[PDB]
DNA sequence: GGATTACACCCAAGACACCAGGCACGAG
RNA sequence: CCCGGUGUCUUGGGUG
DNA sequence: CTCGTGCCTGGTGTCTTGAATCC
């Protein structure tokens, strides 16, 4: 398992190569990378696991600001952060990134 | 067979309980007989 | 003589736990839940052998 | 076969594709003794080496396992363990051999067997004592109780004779103190003591006039029925069956909410299963235990009306004999369900990367094999981390002192009371053990009375099948309980077969 | 739960034959011994 | 030398016998105490005195 | 910003419950099941999201409007307490619930595995991808000595010495600096790659013999 | 609820499970 | 070149 | 040459519920 330091979604880390990030596959385009690509994106460290299942109700889900995503696992901690080139390229999408490493 | 297992250590407790009721009772020299706080049991020994 | 007891039953309305008194009269045979919080107060008929748990069975059911 | 099929669910939606994964054991074969080396070699293994190499002489068991998986949009045998070998049994590598090879195998043939191998030192199962099971048993209650008389039974079921629960009868009120003089029962899994008179009514026989004509066979004796009186009074307000079931669900306290529409329901299981379950266990068969509760009531009111003496406890009818076979029955169910739980437990996670389990890896021999070699080593009966709370003693080192020491030592018997409490009962040598234990051979000591020998021509009951022995009494002319009133039959014979209240005949002289 | 686990331990190690509660337990699962096991019965400091 | 056997010497009144048997031919001990507070708590360094 | 997502009345209660220790993540993975199974049914689960913090050993919480639902997200679960041990957390504390929480260049940290666990080393170096990094830690080598390693039969710290390899069993690389057994000792320092993981850089206490060395 | 079941000696047989991490071996 | 010591906790059977 | 997979070792660790009578 992987959480996206994005999103900070958490799934096994193959889906992330698979079908991408389903709350940022668009911007982040993880489903057409490579694996050094998904592992600077995504990270096997996290700590603080959170059903969210109502995303758009949730104050957890605010708090975390997860309230416009999908329901799932997400991690109230992401260790790394997102390469200062894909940060950069986020921004020229403007999508503001905020690190979720604390 | 069976009373005398059984009531041997009836008796060794009435026995352990008696000498530690009784452990500290002296004759002093003015022939009474007193316990480890001087209070007096009899004063004079087995009345002779 | 009356007896008043502590329960450790949630009240059905206020969701308060551990508030729930009971006091049952035997000699009028009247029990009487009360809560310690919203303070409601419920009363059902009660014999010889109830207990809290008699009347607050009965609570439930006069709910649903 | 007791808990023969793992049952797993999960509505996955992402198309609900209800997938049960379940596990079905089947056939059990076993095979004879083998050492396997290190190597991987592996041999026939006889005694006397594993005597010299400190080894347990045990048997590879091997289970088959069946996969099956239902699905609803809406195979190799496996191995279990090794279980421990009683030499000179029908497993046993030397059961066969003959006189000429014995001597080629060092092994004497003055050597009788009965004892097993474990890390190279020979333990004997000693037999233990306990009482029978499915059996009503009275005794008196000391002065300063409410209580008087106690009727008393321990549950087991005839498959496997395992215990289940234990129930109780008691009759308050003392001489002329205690007021009212009525009667409760004790339930399992029910806190307070409920009166009797609700209990007949929760079976489904609400009647008072039906209730009595089920205790009590003599409407003539007053006393068998003033006794009664006050029972009838404290539970009249108690007048159907709904309003009766709901009080006992109460007095469990479990689960507070659990309310009528339901904790009817969860008592109606207290009553069907767990009470008296030796009688039966299949619904819509609630005539058999409301005769027998009123079966109870009588033998108590008999011996509270001083007309039969209180039961004695020492009468050796009573007593059992627990020996290798039971005792290892009892302790193999309690592993093989731990063997079950740690399969269950780990298939809820290799499911989850959905990949095809490889069924020898969700086995661990060494759950099995481990709690045998244990119990057997240490005489600890139970599992390692609870030595507290079990019972010590069962297995010991076989004495072989001398030829006759280990005759003795193979024939002993034990009662599990304890060293605390002298007791004027339990050590005695009573008239019922006359050709059947020793009245000379005793330890002396703590022991004293307690560890028993068997006489010379004593046998062991190895047990046989209770069915074939009802075809004979219905063949014979035995007649139903739906067929018996004690107007009519104020004068046959009840017919118990391990302590049930089966059939009566009207002629047993015949019979 | 942090507090009442450190009283728990401090309680434990002084007296683990308190009234009412689970003994504390060695992994082996026999209890452990307290100081005042220590001192009493046959075998411990004074009788022994 | 159990409870029993201490009880006997007593009964004898051979005192000083008895305090040899459970100190000399056993555990003697030496300890130091402050004649202030009462406590064994005397830290002492024999070489120095 | 962060201030204005404070909770407030409106907001859903948080209850804990009592779970079985290590079995957190399993409960609040369970619990995502259970919700998302009933989703659009006549009964639905009624809880919004649940969560265990690693910091609050056996404590799930649970978002939700009545307890009834907390209740019912249980129900079932093998690894939770059956005890009706649920409480309730006070708005003024839900914030402190989701708190997420150095290792700078020639700082000190203390290695957690292999043959230098417990051993003080210098942090010299940082991995790109920020995975690993490289740290300066005093060996404990044998010199092939024995040839034909644990923390339990390890050798004793000691500088790497150039001319005791070279006489004894080495690469030169650059100036003061070899690869002895495929590994690189700089003035007699190994310099080698541990995870971040697996070095601790908080509290450390330097040692008697670190402050004689060091 | 706790309190206890006389004193001394000798013999033999047993002692901690579960999961994450690295390292070594085999295959493409 | 003097000095030099190794086990703890339980179970089962005995002896008197 | 590089990735998949099994074995050894150390830090950590708890719970599905299931003998009697004197003060
Ligand atoms: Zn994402
Ligand atoms: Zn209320
Ligand atoms: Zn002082």
């Amino acid at each position: 398992e992987r959480a996206c330091m994005l999103c900070g979604i958490v799934l096994p880390g193959r889906v992330f190569m698979q079908n991408g990030c389903p709350n940022c596959d668009s911007v982040l385009n993880l489903r057409d990378s490579d694996q050094a690509t998904v592992n600077e994106c995504t990270s096997s460290s996290f700590e603080g696991l959170v059903a969210v299942g109502d995303n758009e109700h949730s104050w957890v889900a605010k708090w975390l600001r997860v309230d416009r995503f999908q329901p799932g696992l997400y991690a109230v901690r992401v260790d790394g952060r997102l390469p200062s080139d894909i940060v950069a390229a986020l921004e020229q999408y403007g999508v503001y990134y905020r690190p979720r490493d604390g | 067979l069976i009373d005398t297992a059984v009531k041997t250590a009836e008796t060794g407790y009435i026995q352990r309980r008696l000498v530690k009721a009784l452990e500290d009772i002296m004759v002093h020299y003015d022939g009474t007989t007193r316990n480890s706080l001087g209070d007096i049991i009899q004063f004079l020994y087995g009345e002779d | 003589i009356k007896q008043k007891l502590e329960t450790q039953f949630t009240c059905l309305f206020c969701n308060h736990d551990n508030s729930v008194v009971c006091t049952l009269d035997k000699k009028n045979s009247i029990g009487l839940l009360e809560c310690k919080k919203c303070n409601l107060s419920f009363q059902a008929p009660i014999n010889s052998l109830s207990q809290p748990i008699d009347i607050y069975s009965d609570w439930i059911d006069a709910c649903e | 076969w007791e808990e023969p099929r793992l049952i797993l669910d999960q509505p996955a939606q992402h198309d609900n594709i209800n997938k049960r994964y379940e596990i079905r054991f089947g056939k059990i074969y076993l095979s004879r003794p083998t050492m396997t080396e290190a190597d991987g070699t592996t041999h026939a293994m006889f005694p006397q080496e594993a005597r010299l190499r400190n080894l347990t002489y045990s048997s590879p068991v091997y289970l088959d396992m069946e996969k099956s998986m239902f699905t609803s949009i809406d195979g190799n045998k496996v191995h279990i363990g090794k279980v421990p070998i009683m030499l000179r049994s029908k497993f046993c590598s030397l059961r066969t051999l003959d006189e000429v090879d014995l001597y080629k195998m060092k092994e004497c043939p003055y050597d009788m067997g009965g004892y097993f191998v474990i890390n190279g030192s020979e333990k004997v199962l000693i037999a233990q004592e306990r009482s029978a099971a499915n059996i009503v048993q009275v005794f008196k209650k000391a002065a300063p109780s409410p209580i008087s008389h106690v009727a008393e039974i321990r549950s087991a079921l005839e498959k496997g004779s395992r215990l289940i629960s234990t129930m109780q009868i008691k009759l308050y009120g003392r001489e002329d103190k205690g007021t009212g003089r009525t009667i409760k029962a004790t339930l399992p899994y029910v806190k307070q003591d409920i009166p009797i008179v609700i209990v007949f009514r929760a079976l489904g026989v609400v009647p008072d006039g039906e209730i009595l004509q089920h205790i009590c066979y003599d409407e003539n004796d007053w006393q068998m029925l003033e006794m009664l009186k006050p029972c009838i009074e404290e539970g009249f307000v108690i007048q159907d069956k709904e309003v009766a079931l709901d009080f006992i669900g109460r007095r469990g306290s479990a689960a507070l909410g659990i309310r009528r529409e339901k904790r009817i329901q969860y008592a109606k299981d207290i009553l069907q299963k767990e009470l008296l379950p030796h009688i039966t266990q299949e619904e819509g068969f609630e005539t058999r235990k409301t005769f027998f509760l009123g079966y109870m009531v009588n033998r108590l009111l008999l011996c509270a009306l001083e007309r039969k003496d209180q039961d004695d406890r020492d009468h050796f009818g009573k007593k059992r004999l627990d020996l290798a076979g039971p005792l290892l029955a009892n302790l193999f169910r309690i592993l093989f369900r731990k063997l079950t739980r740690e399969i269950y437990r780990y298939m809820q996670r290799c499911i989850e990367t959905d990949r095809d389990f490889n069924l020898n890896l969700a086995v661990k021999s060494t759950t099995i094999t481990s709690g045998l070699k244990y119990s057997l080593a240490t005489g600890n009966w139970g599992e390692q981390k609870k030595a507290m709370s079990s019972r010590a003693g069962v297995s010991q080192v076989l004495n072989r002192y001398t030829y006759s020491s280990t005759l003795s030592h193979l024939r002993r018997t034990n009662t599990p009371i304890g060293r605390d409490g002298k007791l004027a009962k339990p050590r005695q040598l009573h008239n019922t053990h006359w050709g059947l234990v020793c009245p000379a051979e005793t330890p002396e000591g703590q022991a004293c009375g307690l560890v028993k020998n068997l006489s010379l021509l004593s046998g062991i009951s190895i047990g046989s099948p209770s069915e074939p022995i009802i075809n004979f009494l219905e063949e014979w002319g035995m007649e139903p309980l739906e067929d018996y009133d004690p107007a009519q039959h104020t004068k046959s014979t009840r017919i118990f077969v391990n302590g049930v209240w089966t059939g009566i005949h009207r002629d047993p002289s015949m019979l | 739960e942090v507090e009442q686990l450190l009283q728990f331990h401090v309680a434990t190690y002084m007296d683990n034959d308190i009234a009412g509660q689970p003994q504390a337990l060695q992994k082996s699962g026999r209890p452990v011994k307290a100081i005042r096991a220590r001192l009493k019965g046959k075998e411990g400091r004074l009788r022994g | 030398f159990g409870e029993m056997e201490r009880d006997c010497m007593i009964a004898h009144g051979a005192a000083g016998f008895l305090k040899e048997r459970l100190m000399e031919a056993s555990d003697a001990f030496r300890v130091h105490v402050c004649g202030i507070c009462g406590l064994m708590s005397v830290i002492a360094n024999l070489k120095k005195n | 910003p962060q201030r204005l997502l404070i909770p407030t009345v409106d907001d859903p209660g948080i209850w804990g419950v009592k779970v079985r220790l290590g079995k957190e993540k399993d409960v609040v993975r369970q619990i995502l099941k259970k919700k998302l199974a009933r989703e659009g049914t006549k009964n639905p689960l009624e809880i919004y999201s649940a969560f265990q913090r690693d910091s609050f050993k056996g404590h799930v919480y649970i978002e939700a409007r009545k307890a009834e639902a907390i209740n019912d997200a249980l129900k079932g679960n093998v690894n939770v307490f059956s005890n009706n041990s649920k409480f309730l957390v006070g708005i003024v504390e839900y914030k402190d619930l989701l708190r997420p929480v150095k290792l700078t260049r020639g700082s000190y940290v203390r290695v957690k595995n292999g043959k230098f666990k417990g051993d003080l080393a210098q942090v010299d170096e940082v991995l790109e991808n920020g995975l690993e990094a490289r740290l300066k830690l005093v060996p404990r080598l044998d010199y092939g000595k024995d040839l034909s390693y644990t923390s339990k039969f390890r050798p004793a710290q000691r500088l790497f010495s150039e001319a005791e390899a070279r006489v004894h069993e080495i690469r030169r690389d650059r100036d003061g600096f070899v690869t002895y057994g495929g590994e690189e000792y700089y003035e007699g320092f190994l310099y080698k790659t541990f995870r971040l993981q697996n070095l601790i850089v908080n509290s450390i206490n330097p040692t008697l013999n670190e402050l004689s060395l060091f």
